[PDB]
């Protein structure tokens, strides 16, 4: 037997939630944009020498359905909060996702990781310091990633598991 | 007179039946003409052989990606994409034919057929036609779908054209 962790990937449309998840599960990337309705994946990994099962919910960033997130937020144990480093609006959208998660779970202590994706791209509009400062104000880790180069992909998911472990063993 | 076009639907290559559509050229001529031309293949490309890649029971059947065959592609007769012509017509119920998009002014070739009223799409997707005959074929397509739209059998436009 191994422990299962219910991870949920959230963030504005087009920030790379699916590309990150597909890199984790399938080890590939494509430039094509296939917008998500809702997808679920499973993968076993070893994190700090301990095998575990990731149950990953890849959610829609399509903002018109923002009123349909409560149930997956109640069910999820930890949240990868993704923005794109070249999209300031998606960084602004982060605050609303976090406030939604805290409000739905009625807790200030919800396992989360801030993920700045697309770090391979030269057109950066969100400074690393800007995101580190926000994550510090949230009390959560920040990881820069590229689903294209795989930079930080494993680290982002593994860190979220570590955050959930701390919350459960609190 | 508004043009009418047909799709001959197949399920894992086995014929299912024919759906016909009225295209509202009287209200959305540019959008109806794109769908009409793609249904005849007269530009050298179009819907023939493409699949319905997303079928969600209770909501809609979506298809039209003839360039990539994975739900990411498609193109119009005017270029890769064209503007939203108007939002005069609404998603009033089953049978409505409307354009898929990736935000404002991104109409290509992907389209969806409603199997229910989808009024929250009003003003965001251009309605341009409706099923004339064969709605029972569209209903028969729904059981090959799922909650997130992934299909359990390959649902294709085996043939299509103008009536
Ligand atoms: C939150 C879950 N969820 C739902 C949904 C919503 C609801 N409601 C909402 C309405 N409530 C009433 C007011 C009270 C009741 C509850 C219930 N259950 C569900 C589903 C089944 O829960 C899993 C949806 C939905 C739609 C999206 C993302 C998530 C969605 C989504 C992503 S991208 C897009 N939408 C537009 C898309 N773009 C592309 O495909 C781009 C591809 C690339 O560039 C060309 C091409 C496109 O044009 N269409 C053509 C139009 C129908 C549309 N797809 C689609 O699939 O809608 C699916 C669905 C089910 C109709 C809506
Ligand atoms: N250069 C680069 N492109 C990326 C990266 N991650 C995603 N993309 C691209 O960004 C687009 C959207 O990616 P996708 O993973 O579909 O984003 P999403 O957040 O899942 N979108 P949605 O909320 O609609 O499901 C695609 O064209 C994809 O190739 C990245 O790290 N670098
Ligand atoms: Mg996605």
């Amino acid at each position: 037997s191994m422990t299962e962790y219910k991870l949920v990937v959230v963030g504005a449309r087009g920030v790379g939630k699916s590309a990150l998840t597909i890199q984790l599960i399938q080890n590939h990337f494509v430039d094509e944009y296939d917008p998500t309705i809702e997808d679920s994946y499973r993968k076993q990994v070893v994190i700090d020498g301990e095998t575990c099962l990731l149950d990953i919910l890849d959610t829609a960033g399509q903002e018109e359905y923002s009123a349909m997130r409560d149930q997956y937020m109640r069910t999820g144990e930890g949240f990868l909060c993704v923005f794109a480093i070249n999209n300031t609006k998606s960084f602004e959208d982060i605050h609303h996702y976090r406030e939604q998660i805290k409000r739905v779970k009625d807790s200030e202590d919800v396992p989360m990781v801030l993920v700045g994706n697309k770090c391979d791209l030269p057109s950066r509009t969100v400074d690393t310091k800007q995101a580190q400062d926000l994550a510090r104000s949230y009390g959560i880790p920040f990881i820069e990633t590229s689903a294209k180069t795989r930079q930080g992909v494993d680290d982002a998911f593994y860190t979220l598991v570590r955050e959930i472990r701390k919350h459960k063993e609190k | 007179v508004n043009p009418t076009v047909f799709f001959d639907i197949a399920v894992d290559g086995e014929p299912l039946g024919r759906v016909s559509f009225e295209l509202f050229a009287d209200k959305v001529p540019k959008t109806a003409e794109n769908f009409r031309a793609l249904s005849t293949g007269e530009k050298g490309f179009g819907y023939k052989g493409s699949c319905f890649h997303r079928i969600i029971p209770g909501f809609m059947c979506q298809g039209g990606d003839f360039t990539r065959h994975n739900g990411t592609g498609g193109k119009s007769i005017y270029g890769e994409k064209f503007e939203d012509e108007n939002f005069i017509l609404k998603h009033t119920g089953p049978g409505i034919l409307s354009m898929a998009n990736a935000g404002p002014n991104t109409n290509g070739s992907q389209f969806f057929i409603c199997t229910a009223k989808t009024e929250w799409l009003d003003g965001k997707h251009v309605v341009f036609g409706k099923v004339k005959e064969g709605m029972n074929i569209v209903e028969a397509m729904e059981r090959f779908g799922s909650r997130n739209g992934k299909t359990s059998k390959k649902i294709t436009i085996a043939d299509c054209g103008q009536l």
